[PDB]
């Protein structure tokens, strides 16, 4: 089953896809291949939890419920000898409804 | 050219709505003119009885946007193999993101409002030009 | 797999499959660097994009049951225009 994701730092946002089996490790693995940075100096996050190289994606709570391609799930990824703090910026608001809408 | 054909072969057929919408059959009759028939609610299926050779096709009771069903626009009930009924699985399409769009600005905006958006004046047009059966019955005729 | 990078007026940058942002034949023309600015689409309306091309990829062509879409009303109007313009 794949699980579909928001990989977020900052203000750039990561789509990409994965396996509910597949770990935060290969997952890292991903990351390195787009943002050229080691695993080794990447933190992921579910929310504001840190997760675990060896956890499943399932496990961390990614699953096809709450990851998926319309809706897709947020990742949080902190780069670093000292990490940084997650920070994720929000996106835009969005205007007031025009009134023939309302 | 695109009838039902009067076979009197029964066909039994499961319409399956495995949509989000409220779904409306539509029956092509022995002239080619679409009749409405009885509305199947999200997420419920009802065995019916049809004919080989007849031809229906799928649409959002309240919208009139067009549904797929066994992943195409026609249904076509076949002679029942076992006693088996043919299954007929009505899913949404994969609208393209401005027909998607479209829909949901036409669910908002009463027609007689469309053209007070700030918008370009095409998409006033785009908007107007609501989904029908019979232009799609047009569109299958020629292809 | 090959990634471009697509930014929204207010600076965010989105980073999809090459394949899924090919999904508008606008953006094809805009990348034929790796890179597109869209200075009149902010970002809560280019993410939306974004996740369309995803299901647009994960659905189309496929026998799972389609789940709809989701658009909320205030970010429609703005999405259609976008939509229009990216023609996808
Ligand atoms: C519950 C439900 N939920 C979504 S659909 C649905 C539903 C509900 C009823 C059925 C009965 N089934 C058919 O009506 C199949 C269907 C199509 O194949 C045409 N048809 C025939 O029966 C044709 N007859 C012939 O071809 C022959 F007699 C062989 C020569 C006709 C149409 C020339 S005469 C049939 C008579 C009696 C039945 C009414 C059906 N009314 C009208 C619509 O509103 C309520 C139902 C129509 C006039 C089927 C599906």
């Amino acid at each position: 089953m794949d699980v579909f994701l928001m990989i977020r730092r900052h203000k750039t946002t990561i789509f990409t896809d994965a396996k509910e089996s597949s770990t935060v490790f290969e997952l890292k693995r991903i990351v390195e291949g787009i943002l050229k940075r080691p695993p080794d100096e990447q933190r992921l996050y579910k929310d504001d939890q840190l997760l675990d190289d060896g956890k499943t994606l399932g496990e961390c709570g990614f699953t096809s419920q709450t990851a998926r391609p319309q809706a897709p799930a947020t990742v949080g990824l902190a780069f670093r000898d000292t990490f940084e703090a997650l920070c994720i910026e929000p996106f835009s608001s969005p205007p007031e409804l025009p009134d023939v809408m309302k | 050219v695109l009838r039902s054909v009067n076979s009197r072969e029964p066909s039994q057929v499961i319409f399956c709505n495995r949509s989000p919408r409220v779904v409306l059959p539509v029956w092509l009759n022995f002239d080619g003119e679409p009749q409405p028939y009885p509305t199947l609610p999200p997420g419920t299926g009802r065995r019916i009885h049809s004919y080989r050779g007849h031809l229906w096709l799928f649409r959002d009771a309240g919208t009139h946007d067009g549904l797929l069903v066994n992943q195409t626009e026609l249904f076509v009930p076949s002679l029942n193999v076992d006693g088996q009924p043919i299954f007929a699985n009505i899913t949404l399409p994969v609208y393209t993101l401005k027909e998607r769009c479209l829909q949901v600005v036409r669910s908002l905006v009463k027609p007689e409002n469309y053209r007070r958006l700030d918008i370009v004046r095409s998409l006033y047009e785009d908007l107007e030009d609501h989904p029908n059966v019979q232009k799609d019955l047009e569109r299958l005729t020629q292809e | 797999m090959m990634y471009v990078k697509l930014i929204s007026s207010d600076g965010h940058e989105f980073i999809v499959k090459r394949e899924h942002a090919l999904t508008s034949g606008t953006i094809k023309a805009m990348l034929s660097t790796n890179e597109v600015n869209f200075r009149e689409i902010p970002s809560h309306v280019l993410s939306k994009v974004c996740m369309y091309f995803t299901y647009k990829v994960r659905y189309t062509n496929s026998s799972t049951e389609i789940p709809e879409f989701p658009i909320a009303p205030e970010i429609a109007l703005e999405l259609l225009m976008a939509a229009n313009f990216l023609d996808c």
